[PDB]
C-alpha cells in the first residue's frame, strides 16, 4: 500500500532511472486505486510476491500506469520487486525481506537470457563453489540456450 | 541504548522463533516415523523458543522495550516468533509422533509383520487425527508406513534371492512380496482413514487426506506370474516326458 | 562507486535497518577501509563483482566487517549486491551494475530454502511463461525440500 | 503520429523477421539432427525475413 509505494519510490527510481524517487509518472501510476490495491495485496498477502513498477516513455512522454501484473509494453521500464516476507511490515524488515529485479524497457528475452547466463548460472556456480544443484545448473544452461534461440 | 537493546532482543527472539518454526517436519521428510520425529523436533524448538521468550529475563527485556517506546519492536518480535503456534503444534504432534508403526512395518518385511506395521501406522494416523496432528499428517504417516513396508519387502527379497528361488521357495517369496505390498497398501489406507477422521473433526481446515497406500503390487504380480510360469514349466516338462 | 556509495547510504538503511538514514553500524562499516576497498574493486575491477555490508546489533555493540564477498550470519542485517555485470560503467550509475539486496535477520537456512523455492525457480518460471526452466525449478524445489528435511 | 507508428512497426517487423530467422541450432543444446533442424528453420526464416 503506502509502504509498497514508498519502497517502489526509493528502489525502482534508483533501478529504472539513474536514481531518485518516484516521478510524476511513477506517482500517478501508484496513485491509481487499482494499483494501490495491488500494492496493498503485494505488501500484505504472501501469494503476491513480484511487484512491477514501470517508468515508460511512449513516443518519450512520461505517463505510466502501475499494476500487479507485468507486461511488455511500449518502452515499459518495469522493475520486478519480489517480496520474500508474507507482508511488508513497518517494524519488521520489508525491503531486506524483498528484492529488486530490473526489467528492460523492451521485451525481456535478451536481458533474461543474460541473467540466466551470468546471474543465475554464476550464482549457482558460486553456491556450488561454497559447497540437485548440478541438475539445476545444467537445466539452466539448456534453458539459456533455448531462450537465446527463441529471442533470436 | 537500553530501549534499543530490549527492542533488538525482542526482534531477535522473534527471528529465532520464526527460524525454529520454519523447519517443518512434514511426513514427506522420511517415512511416517520420520515425519513424526520431525514434527516432534519442530514442536520442541517452538517450545524452547516460547520458554526463552516467557522467561523472566525475556519479560523484563520486553517491558523495558515497551517502556522505551519499542512497541513496534515488541510487536515484530511477537509476530515473527509464533510461540503459541509452536506450543500448540508440539501439544498436537506429541500424541502422534510417539507411535512408530512405520518402523514396525519396515522391520517386519514378512506378510504378518507388514500387516501389523501397517495397522500400527493406521492407528498412529487415527491417534494423530484425534490429537492436534493434521489429517494430512495422519495420511502421510500411513503412506510412510506403506513405503517402509514395501522397502522392507524389497530388501528381504534381495537378501533371500526370491527372484531366483526354486519352485516352492519362489512361490512362497512371490506370495510374501504380494502380501507385503498388500499390507503396505492397507496400512496406507488405514492412515488415510485416520487422516480423514481428523479432517472430519477439522472440516473447516482439513480439506482431505491422500490415498497413501505403499511405495510392491507390481512385484507381487510378477512373482505370481513367475510361480505360475514355473508350474507351467513343470507341467510342460511332464507333457514332453509323456 | 559514487552511485554505488549513494545507494548503500540510503537504500541499505531503508532495507537493513528500520528505514531512513544510515545508522552508526553502517557508518562504521563504511568507515572500515575493507568496505571502501570492496566498493573500489566492484567499480574498477570486472573480475571481482562481490561485496557485503552489515548493520547488526550484538549484545547493542556493533562490530561488523564488510568484505568483498557475500556474507551472512545470525541476528545480523547483512546486505550483498547481486552484480549481474562484471564492472560498472562511468556513464551509467555504479550501483546500476550490482543488484543490492539486504539479508534478513531470521534463520539463513530456512530463508535460503524459501528463496530457492520462490526466487530463482519463480524467476525461471516467469521467464518461461513470458516466452530446461521447469527442470531447474524442480531441482531447486528438491534442494529446498531436502534442506527442510535435514533441518527438521 | 503516423511516422512514429511507422518507426515502431518497422522495429516490430524487423524483430519478427529476426526471430523467425534466428532459431538455429544451439552450440551445446541438441544433437546433430537438432542443430541441422535449427539451421534449416533459420534458413527458411532468413529467406522469409
Amino acid at each position: 500500500v503506502s509502504v509498497l509505494q514508498k519502497h517502489l519510490r526509493k528502489l525502482v527510481p534508483l533501478l529504472l532511472e539513474d536514481g531518485g524517487e518516484a516521478p510524476a509518472a511513477l506517482e500517478a501510476a501508484l496513485e491509481e486505486k487499482s494499483a494501490l490495491e495491488q500494492m496493498r495485496k503485494f505488501l500484505s498477502d504472501p501469494q503476491v510476491h513480484t511487484v512491477l513498477v514501470e517508468r515508460s516513455t511512449l513516443k518519450e512522454f512520461i505517463s505510466y500506469n502501475i499494476n500487479i501484473d507485468i507486461h511488455y509494453g511500449v518502452k515499459s521500464n518495469s522493475l520486478a520487486f519480489i517480496k520474500r516476507t508474507p507482508v511488508i511490515d513497518a517494524d519488521k524488515p520489508v525491503s531486506s525481506q524483498l528484492r529488486v529485479l530490473t526489467l528492460s524497457e523492451d521485451s525481456p528475452y535478451e536481458t533474461l537470457h543474460s541473467f540466466i547466463s551470468n546471474a543465475v548460472a554464476p550464482f549457482f556456480k558460486s553456491y556450488i563453489r561454497e559447497s540437485m544443484a548440478p541438475s539445476v545448473e545444467k537445466k539452466i544452461a539448456e534453458l539459456e540456450m533455448g531462450l537465446l534461440h527463441l529471442q533470436q | 541504548t537500553f530501549l534499543n537493546q530490549l527492542q533488538s532482543g525482542v526482534n531477535r527472539w522473534i527471528r529465532e522463533i520464526q527460524k525454529v518454526t520454519k523447519l517443518d517436519r512434514d511426513p514427506a521428510s522420511g517415512t511416517a516415523l520420520q515425519e513424526i520425529s520431525f514434527w516432534l523436533n519442530l514442536e520442541r524448538a517452538l517450545y524452547r523458543i516460547q520458554e526463552k521468550r516467557e522467561s523472566p529475563e525475556v519479560l523484563l527485556t520486553l517491558d523495558i522495550l515497551k517502556h522505551g517506546k519499542r512497541f513496534h519492536a515488541t510487536v515484530s518480535f511477537d509476530t515473527d516468533t509464533g510461540l503459541k503456534q509452536a506450543l500448540e503444534t508440539v501439544n498436537d504432534y506429541n500424541p502422534l509422533m510417539k507411535d512408530f508403526p512405520l518402523n514396525d512395518l519396515l522391520s517386519a518385511t514378512e506378510l504378518d509383520k507388514i500387516r501389523q506395521a501397517l495397522v500400527a501406522i493406521f492407528t498412529h494416523l487415527r491417534k494423530i487425527r484425534n490429537t492436534k496432528y493434521p489429517i494430512q499428517r495422519a495420511l502421510r504417516l500411513v503412506e510412510a508406513i506403506s513405503r517402509d513396508l514395501s522397502s522392507q519387502l524389497l530388501k528381504v527379497l534381495g537378501t533371500r534371492k526370491l527372484m531366483h528361488v526354486a519352485y516352492e521357495e519362489f512361490e512362497k517369496v512371490m506370495v510374501a512380496c504380494f502380501e507385503v505390498f498388500q499390507t503396505w497398501d492397507d496400512e496406507y489406507e488405514k492412515l488415510q482413514v485416520l487422516l480423514r477422521d481428523i479432517v472430519k473433526r477439522k472440516r473447516e481446515e482439513n480439506l482431505k487426506m491422500v490415498w497413501r497406500i505403499n511405495p510392491h503390487r507390481k512385484l507381487q504380480a510378477r512373482l505370481d506370474q513367475m510361480r505360475k510360469f514355473r508350474r507351467q514349466h513343470e507341467q510342460l516338462r511332464a507333457v514332453i516326458v509323456r
